[PDB]
């Protein structure tokens, strides 16, 4: 239930997509930093804040935020 | 593209472990892997132990998502295996997940939406003092 | 933008570099790219990078 | 690591509490001073049996007691101890 | 809103225990709920504080009655120095026979506890003599507190809430404090001293029941209407009054006399009276400055808006500072927590010095808690305003209303404050630590004579300059020429200058090299406590490492491991780390002032006067020391009165020690083995039909930080006012 | 309350806030 | 103390009953879903 | 005199604080032979201790109620060589400890790999430097006047 | 233990005399850590000990054990050596 956000910034790097153990990120055409790339968090229900993502993109300050949110059962990861 | 549909194919030869699935999986969801082998290999469970997968197709139940995707990061980085997996509910309704649209989300594809792409700078957000008995936080906007 | 090789001075508030000097690398020149500016840095930031893209509009003190 | 950083304090508390044990049961029930006759007076006094059955008795019996020849060793030749 | 939280729907959707948890914690920050406005927020403050002062009175009623029911209060009466005065009864079903025949001393009948609150002397002094009198206060405190919930629930009603719109009304809020709630009660508080009290002093018996007919002075209220004042100044009462009979005393009812009473060695209650009476008038002049309805008054937001000086120096000035101060219950809030934690010291400071009850400086074991409670509340509460600015500048400060006043300057140079600040509190500490040690060193080997011993020239050149005459310095106030003498020669000086100059009381200690330390030490302290809260309240908004602090909130665990690692980062940190300097600061405080004390009581000031100079002095005759009697509470020869604390004691320290468990090792590992502790739990037989609802996880990050403050504060807290305690009452000074 | 009956009147006015105090807790809630 | 049977009558119905009873309560108002 | 404390060569409670302490050491030298390591040292001790007590008296120190020195360090002409003497020479000392180090820092951060010369120092350029920074006040100062000595775009930000 | 050591004088009383093999440079006043441990010495007393491990193995004279030092000292540069 966290939210994550992918501002203007992203230079299509891939590596947020390529981090992250959720199947959360995914690329998508978008014209403009070099190759009509950007990401794209469609599947936020399923992150647990690992922050893998932002450990990954080399922007100035970052370009993929994540802002924890409600906890739920997926987002804490418990498997009991 | 047309997700591809369970089946009831073997699963991979295991003596057993203490860290397989709990009663999470029978009152809420739990999830289901597959892939396909050319031969028979030792490969190292999610879960603690090895197992040997078995030639052709392989099914495999796991208790959550991460351990699924961990697996078959695993998988499609030494053995050069493809995989999928599913989510099934306690009433027995599959949705598929990972390979939602047949591309891993790392290449480009058409047909895709973006979510939650802002069309600023990270540093221009407003501040959180003038959206007060707002409930907009600061970057939904 | 501005030339290359050319040392200018950032702005962007929420920069590691800001009011700091760095070298233009080379500006892309395409019609819809939003960060032309390629700038390298002679500093790390605590993520260990040291170049980064800009806006014309966002960077200039010569 | 962590699991490391996390098990080096109990092992300090362990071999603490051997070294503290082995401390008071020896000035109390194994050491001292035999005098002609036969007659043994211990360092402590054999109150080891009855005063370290509760943590205020490890709290001064031990503690505050044997800690005051430390403190008050200034001036003399055990004052890098102090 | 189905679930335990109903103000917040992240909490009520959360199926593991944590729900629980942060439902009892964000239970009263009332802004930050599920669908606020500023109506219901003010109006729920506004009920909150009403059931606040219901608990006060509630509190303070059952004091009352409980020294009324069990207490020996008449006893104590007649002979304040060989009797102690009884909180109340004990009955405890797990005690044993030494145990009753331990704490049944006084003049109960059974065992029961012995006041070290100083209510005694209060309720004496004020003029209470008889249980009935205990009894009615108490009775009329829960008559108010009842009258202090009907209201409470009445302005919650519909058709009698006040509009946001009135709470903002801050010129008549402040008119009306001012002159009423302060000069008008300090008026009638002057009244009861006049009426009651002093009467009851003097010896005879004044109460409701002739309240019309005894008047309190023989030519009352013709001198006042007259302007001849100085008739109520004529003759107070002598050195040989005794205090509760007529045995020589006087008929004035306010005057200027200064010093202590020579039998109570307390100050004068016509002085009190005076000082009520001035003050009150100061108030009620004071009050009729702002304009409410009536044409004349002030505009607070113009006179505000008038102080930017020409020069550009300061910027815009104090140019929109009104509405921030108005709107954001946070800034009011933190203005309103330093100012009374200021004052909260000065009490502290005052009623030691000046004791201001009879017969107190006597018990030598009330005065002892009566500061150190109150140091402790003033160090939570200086450190709780720090608090309330960082959350002001976080969630309520606007950078554009406030475009370059002082408060956007102030964050414009952070870094210079930050960077002094630091340089002020490394000095202090490198210096302090290293005469210490050099100290330590000397008298280590055997040379005494070679230490730096520092005689604090500023502070005894000021005693000197308030009268006292010990350092020969002879300036302004024992100079017999200056005009500052002359001019008080026939007012106060003659009591003034016999106390402070009477090397018996704690009016102006004397002081040495081994003070000049420790008051270097308590500079250090402050200066590091407010260094790491100014950090925090200043890089609250944002900083290098994360320049979007903002939008994240007050406490948030971190941001990730990457760039660097960001652990322990927000702003609830820095006040969680600045609490423990906090109470260093006031344990170094409490200190000193304890062995002062106990030195000054024993009889031996030159064992803190030599004693204190070096560090191991501090370990060894201070805490070792007076220590023989606490752990000798009970031993396996039997059991004393001190027993108890003798159990609090260790009881501190155990709690104490538990909150490192908190603090050291962190969630990741209580996580993993929670995980399997349920494994284990799933797959027993004959335990697996019970089953919990709420999922069971490790506590979070910032919860385990606020576990692990709580014990180790309880813990510092609860072994040293056992220790305070034990050692002082237990010797009596 | 060195009296007997006093005590009894301590209590029922303790009652007495305690309702009120019910009261007021119901409506802030 | 006048009553002297009161403390034998009020702490065991006040460290006793009284958290019995409100503990219970207060878990049956936790644990439950509306 | 100032602050209520007499000089140390008139106190009565500094000739204890001297007897004391000899005694102590003649009592621990009548345990061997005059011609022995321990007596030498301990004579030497001995000495030691005497030229240390005839030198406080000497200089002018006010010793305290129980015969300890104690150090005015308010200003007073008569007490100079308490804190403002030493004082001084520290501040000296501590100012050219700073200004050759920040010398060494700026002629350093214009070079080839400027943070290699801070791990791997070059010993005659900063034996230069201590070399120089023997006149420093007269450099700081200058430094001050001629505007060198500050920046004004500096690198902080906060959003 | 060779050089400086009151190991003879500690031979001919082992009961009265404290182990001691290290001594103090008197320089700032630390001279007084040199207490009187016995036999005309002056140092800190050990607690290694390596006065009984000595008596143990035969030594007997402040010659065997110079010696042996040397000895170590051998292997030492050996082992650094290899
Ligand atoms: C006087 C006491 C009287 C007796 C009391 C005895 C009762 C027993 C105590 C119960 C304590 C419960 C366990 C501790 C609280 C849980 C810790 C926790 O969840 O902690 C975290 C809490 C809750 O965090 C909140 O967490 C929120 C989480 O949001 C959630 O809530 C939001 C709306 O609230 C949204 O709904 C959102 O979606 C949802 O996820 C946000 O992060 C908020 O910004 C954040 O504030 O943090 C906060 O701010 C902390 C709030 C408390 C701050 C007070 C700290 C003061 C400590 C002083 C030191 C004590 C010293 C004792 C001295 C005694 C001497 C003798
Ligand atoms: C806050 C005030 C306060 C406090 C802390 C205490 C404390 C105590 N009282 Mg007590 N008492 C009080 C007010 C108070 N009293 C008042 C006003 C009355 C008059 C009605 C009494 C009448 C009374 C009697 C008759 C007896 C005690 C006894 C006791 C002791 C055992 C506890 C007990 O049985 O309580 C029982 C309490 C009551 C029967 C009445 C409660 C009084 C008020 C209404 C409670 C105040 C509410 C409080 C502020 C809210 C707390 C909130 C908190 C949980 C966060 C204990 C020391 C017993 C004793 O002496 O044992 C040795 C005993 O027999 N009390
Ligand atoms: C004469 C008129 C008057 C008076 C008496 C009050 C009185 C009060 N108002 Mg109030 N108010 C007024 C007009 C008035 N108001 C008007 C016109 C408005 C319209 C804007 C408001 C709006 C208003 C709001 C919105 C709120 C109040 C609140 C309060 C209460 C403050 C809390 C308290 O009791 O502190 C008591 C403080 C003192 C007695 C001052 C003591 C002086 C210092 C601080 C302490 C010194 C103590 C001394 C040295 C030693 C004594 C201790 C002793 C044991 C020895 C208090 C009862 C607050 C409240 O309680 O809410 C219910 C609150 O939130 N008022
Ligand atoms: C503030 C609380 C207060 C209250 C309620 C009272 C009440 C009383 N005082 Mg009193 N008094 C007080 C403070 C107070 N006093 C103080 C602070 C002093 C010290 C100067 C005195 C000194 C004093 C004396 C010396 C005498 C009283 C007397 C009296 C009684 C008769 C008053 C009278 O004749 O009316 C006074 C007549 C008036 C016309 C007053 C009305 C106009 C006033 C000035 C209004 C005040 C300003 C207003 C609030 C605005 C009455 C019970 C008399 C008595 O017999 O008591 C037993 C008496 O002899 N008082
Ligand atoms: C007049 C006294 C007073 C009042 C009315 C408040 C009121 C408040 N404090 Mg607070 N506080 C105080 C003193 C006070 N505090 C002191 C003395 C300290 C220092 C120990 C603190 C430390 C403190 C912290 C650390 C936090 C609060 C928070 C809060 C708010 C929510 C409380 C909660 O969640 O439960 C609430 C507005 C919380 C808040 O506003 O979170 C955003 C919060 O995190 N307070
Ligand atoms: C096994 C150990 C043990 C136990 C169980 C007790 C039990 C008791 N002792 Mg006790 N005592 C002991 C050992 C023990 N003693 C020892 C070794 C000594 C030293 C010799 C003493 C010395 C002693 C004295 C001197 C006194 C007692 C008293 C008491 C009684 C207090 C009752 C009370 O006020 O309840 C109310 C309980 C509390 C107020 C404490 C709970 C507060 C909690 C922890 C914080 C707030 C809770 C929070 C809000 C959430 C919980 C809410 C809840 C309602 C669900 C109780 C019968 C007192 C007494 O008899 O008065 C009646 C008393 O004055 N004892
Ligand atoms: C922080 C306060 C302060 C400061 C900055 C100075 C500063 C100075 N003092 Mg000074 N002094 C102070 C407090 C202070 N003093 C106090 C409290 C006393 C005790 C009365 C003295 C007594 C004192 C004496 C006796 C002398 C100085 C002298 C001096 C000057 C060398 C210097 C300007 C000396 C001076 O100016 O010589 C002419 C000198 O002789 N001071
Ligand atoms: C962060 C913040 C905040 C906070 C702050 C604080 C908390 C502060 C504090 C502060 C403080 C707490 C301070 C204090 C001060 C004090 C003072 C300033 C004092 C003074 C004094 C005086 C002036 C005196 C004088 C005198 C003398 C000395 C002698 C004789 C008498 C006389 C009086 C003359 C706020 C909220 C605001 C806002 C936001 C942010
Ligand atoms: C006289 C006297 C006194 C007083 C004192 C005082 C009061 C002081 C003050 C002071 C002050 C108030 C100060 C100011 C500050 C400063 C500033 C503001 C500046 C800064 C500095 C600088 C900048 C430096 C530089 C440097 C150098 C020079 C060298 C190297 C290092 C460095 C680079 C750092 C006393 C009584 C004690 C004693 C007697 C005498
Ligand atoms: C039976 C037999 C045999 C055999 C024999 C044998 C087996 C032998 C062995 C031998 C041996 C086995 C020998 C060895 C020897 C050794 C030695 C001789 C050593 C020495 C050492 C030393 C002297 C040391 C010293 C030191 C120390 C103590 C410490 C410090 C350092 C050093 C190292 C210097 C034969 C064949 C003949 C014949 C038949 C019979
Ligand atoms: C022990 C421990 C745990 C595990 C501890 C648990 C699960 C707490 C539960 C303890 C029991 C179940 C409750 C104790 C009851 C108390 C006496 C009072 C409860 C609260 C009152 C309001 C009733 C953590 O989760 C943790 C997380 C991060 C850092 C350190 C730690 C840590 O040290």
């Amino acid at each position: 239930a966290h939210s994550v956000k992918i501002y203007d910034t992203c230079i299509g790097c891939t590596q947020c997509v390529r981090a992250c153990p959720t199947d959360v990120l995914e690329m998508v055409p978008w014209d403009g930093c070099k190759a009509s790339q950007i990401a794209s968090a469609p599947r936020t229900e399923d992150c647990v804040g690992c922050k893998r993502c932002e450990s990954a993109c080399p922007t100035d300050f970052l370009s993929v935020r994540v802002y924890l949110g409600a906890e739920t059962t997926r987002s804490m990861g418990l498997a009991y | 593209t047309p997700p591809t549909l369970n089946a009831d194919t073997p699963a991979p030869i295991f003596g057993g472990s203490t860290g397989g699935l709990l009663r999470k999986a029978q009152v809420e969801e739990f999830y289901v892997i597959t892939w396909e082998s050319p031969k028979e290999q030792i490969f190292e469970m999610p879960t603690g132990g090895a197992a040997i997968m078995r030639s052709g197709p392989n099914l495999l139940k796991l208790a959550r998502k991460e351990q699924c995707l961990a697996l078959g990061a695993r998988l499609r980085t030494k053995f050069k295996i493809q995989y999928q997996f599913y989510r099934v509910f306690p009433n027995g309704e599959v949705q598929y997940l990972h390979p939602k649209d047949g591309v891993y989300p790392e290449k480009v594809n058409a047909g895709r939406s973006p979510v939650g792409v802002n069309n600023r700078s990270i540093g221009k957000n407003a501040n959180p003092a003038e959206l007060k008995f707002a409930h907009k936080q600061a970057y939904d906007l | 933008g501005p030339k290359r090789g050319s040392i200018v001075k950032v702005l962007r508030r929420e920069s590691y570099w800001f009011n700091d000097t760095g070298k233009v690398v080379a500006v892309d020149q395409a019609p819809g790219v939003r960060y032309p500016v390629v700038v390298r840095f002679d500093k790390v930031n605590y993520a260990g990078v040291s170049t980064n893209n800009y806006s014309p509009d966002e960077l200039e003190a010569a | 690591w962590d699991h490391v950083f996390l098990g080096l304090f109990w092992m300090y508390n362990a071999i603490s509490v051997v070294i503290f044990h082995f401390s008071w049961k020896m000035q109390s029930d194994v050491w001292g001073s035999i005098s002609d006759q036969g007659v043994v007076t211990h360092i402590t006094g054999g109150n080891f049996a009855q005063s370290s059955i509760t943590i205020n008795g490890w709290l001064r019996d031990f503690l505050w007691a044997q800690a005051s020849q430390v403190i008050q060793s200034y001036g003399s030749s055990l004052s890098a101890y102090g | 809103a189905s679930r335990f939280p109903k103000f917040s729907r992240g909490l009520s959707q959360d199926p593991t225990t944590r729900r629980i948890w942060f439902g009892i914690a964000t239970a009263h920050d009332f802004e930050s709920h599920d669908d606020m406005t500023e109506e219901r927020l003010y109006q729920k403050i506004f009920a909150s504080h009403f059931g606040q002062l219901a608990i006060i009175f509630l509190w303070t009623s059952g004091n009352l009655f409980h020294v009324a029911w069990q207490g020996n209060f008449e006893a104590w009466g007649q002979d304040p120095l060989h009797v102690r005065p009884i909180a109340h009864a004990i009955w405890d079903p797990h005690f044993g026979q030494p145990a009753v025949e331990a704490f049944t001393r006084g003049g109960a009948s059974g065992p029961v506890n012995i006041a070290y609150s100083g209510v005694y002397q209060w309720w004496y002094t004020i003029g209470l003599r008889t249980n009935q009198d205990l009894y009615g206060g108490s009775i009329f405190l829960l008559f108010v507190s009842a009258l202090f919930l009907i209201a409470g629930w009445l302005h919650l009603q519909p058709k009698w809430k006040p509009s946001v719109s009135w709470f903002k009304n801050a010129e008549s809020r402040l008119n009306h404090h001012l002159s009423g709630l302060f000069g008008v009660s300090s008026l009638a508080w002057t009244g009861h001293l006049v009426h009651v009290a002093i009467p009851e002093s003097r010896g005879e018996h004044v109460r409701w029941n002739n309240l019309l007919t005894a008047l309190p002075h023989p030519q009352g209220l013709g001198p006042f209407f007259a302007g001849q004042w100085n008739v109520y100044a004529q003759n107070p009462d002598s050195n040989s009054h005794l205090f509760g009979t007529s045995e020589g005393a006087g008929t004035a009812i306010l005057t200027f006399l200064g010093g202590f009473h020579p039998q109570t060695q307390s100050l004068w209650l016509t002085d009190m009276a005076h000082h009520h009476l001035a003050i009150a008038v100061i108030f009620i002049i004071a009050g009729h400055m702002y304009r409410t309805n009536f044409g004349i008054g002030h505009s607070m937001k113009e006179i505000l808006e008038a102080h930017t000086p020409p020069g550009g120096r300061l910027g815009r000035g104090h140019k929109g500072l009104y509405d921030t101060i108005n709107n954001s219950l946070h800034f009011q809030l933190g203005l309103a927590l330093a100012s009374l934690g200021v004052i909260t010291s000065l009490v502290a400071q005052h009623m030691y010095s000046l004791p201001p009850y009879a017969f107190l400086a006597q018990d030598f074991t009330t005065q002892a808690a009566l500061y150190t409670h109150h140091q402790y509340i003033a160090g939570f509460i200086m450190t709780g305003a720090f608090a309330h600015g960082a959350i002001f500048f976080i969630r309520d400060y606007n950078p554009e209303q406030n475009k370059d006043n002082v408060l956007a300057r102030m964050l414009e140079h952070k870094e210079a404050i930050i960077s002094h600040l630091s340089w002020a509190s490394l000095f202090l500490g490198f210096h302090t630590l290293g005469l210490y040690v050099h100290n330590d060193v000397m008298l280590a080997f055997g040379t005494p004579e070679k230490q730096i011993l520092i005689e604090p020239v500023f502070a005894q050149w000021i005693q000197s300059a308030h009268g006292k005459a010990l350092y020969g310095f002879d300036v302004l106030l024992s100079s017999a020429d200056s005009p500052a003498f002359n001019a008080g020669q026939t007012l106060w000086l003659p009591g003034w200058l016999d106390a402070i100059n009477n090397n018996s009381n704690s009016l102006f200690l004397t002081i040495g090299p081994g003070d000049f330390l420790v008051h270097h030490a308590i500079a250090l302290g402050l200066h590091t406590t407010t260094l790491i809260l100014v950090k925090g309240a200043l890089d609250a908004r944002g900083s290098k490492l994360m320049p979007d602090k903002k939008e994240f909130g007050y406490s948030f665990p971190c941001d990730g491991p990457g760039r660097g690692g960001t652990c322990d980062i927000s702003a609830w940190d820095a006040f969680y780390l600045a609490v423990f300097w906090m109470l260093n600061t006031i344990g170094w405080v409490t200190f000193y002032w304890h062995w002062k004390h106990i030195t000054l009581w024993q009889g031996n000031v030159a064992q803190f006067n030599e004693s204190s100079t070096y560090l191991m002095g501090w370990l060894r005759d201070y805490l070792w020391l007076n220590s023989s009697q606490l752990i000798n509470g009970y031993n396996p020869f039997g059991m004393n009165s001190l027993s108890v604390w003798a159990w609090m004691f260790l009881f501190g320290h155990l709690v104490w020690a538990t909150g490192f468990m908190f603090l050291i090792s962190w969630r990741g590992y209580w996580q993993e083995l929670i995980e399997t502790l349920a494994w284990a739990h799933e797959r027993t037989p004959l335990a697996n039909l019970v089953r919990w609802k709420d999922k069971p996880v490790a506590l979070s990050i910032v919860q385990a930080r606020l576990v692990g403050l709580a014990h180790f504060s309880v813990g510092y807290i609860f072994t040293y006012a056992a220790f305070l305690i034990a050692s002082t009452s237990g010797k009596f000074g | 309350s060195i009296s007997d009956s006093q005590i009894i009147v301590a209590l029922v006015s303790a009652f007495i806030t305690g309702i009120l105090a019910l009261r007021l807790g119901k409506s802030l809630y | 103390m006048t009553a002297s049977y009161l403390p034998s009558i009020f702490v065991p119905l006040i460290g006793l009953v009284f958290p019995a009873i409100t503990m219970a309560s207060l878990f049956i108002y936790i644990e439950q879903d509306e | 005199d100032v602050a209520g404390l007499t000089p140390c060569k008139e106190s009565k409670g500094f000739a204890k604080r001297e007897k004391q302490e000899i005694k102590k050491l003649e009592s621990r030298l009548k345990l061997y032979a005059p011609d022995s390591a321990p007596a030498l040292a301990l004579n030497a001790t001995i000495e030691k201790t005497k030229r240390r007590f005839a030198f406080y008296g000497n200089e002018g120190l006010l010793c305290g109620t129980d015969g300890l020195p104690h150090l005015i360090v308010d200003g007073d002409q008569a007490h100079l060589g308490e804190f403002v003497y030493p004082g001084l020479v520290f501040l000296y000392i501590a100012g050219w400890i700073g200004w050759v180090g920040r010398a060494y820092l700026i002629d350093v951060r214009t070079s080839k790999k400027p943070t290699e010369k801070e791990i791997i120092i070059d010993v005659p350029l900063a034996l230069r430097i201590m070399s120089k920074g023997l006149t420093w006040p007269v450099a700081a100062i200058g430094e001050l006047r001629s505007g060198k000595l500050v920046e004004k775009s500096a690198n902080i930000t906060v959003s | 233990g060779a050089r400086f050591s009151n190991y003879e004088a500690w031979l001919s009383d082992p009961t009265h005399i404290k182990p001691s093999a290290q001594v103090v440079w008197p320089i700032v006043g630390q001279k007084i850590l040199n207490g009187d441990v016995g036999g005309g010495f002056q140092g800190i007393q050990i607690t290694s000990g390596f006065f009984q491990l000595w008596r143990a193995s035969g030594i007997t004279s402040e010659l065997q054990l110079y010696t042996t030092a040397i000895g170590g000292l051998i292997f030492a540069a050996l082992m650094l050596f290899a």
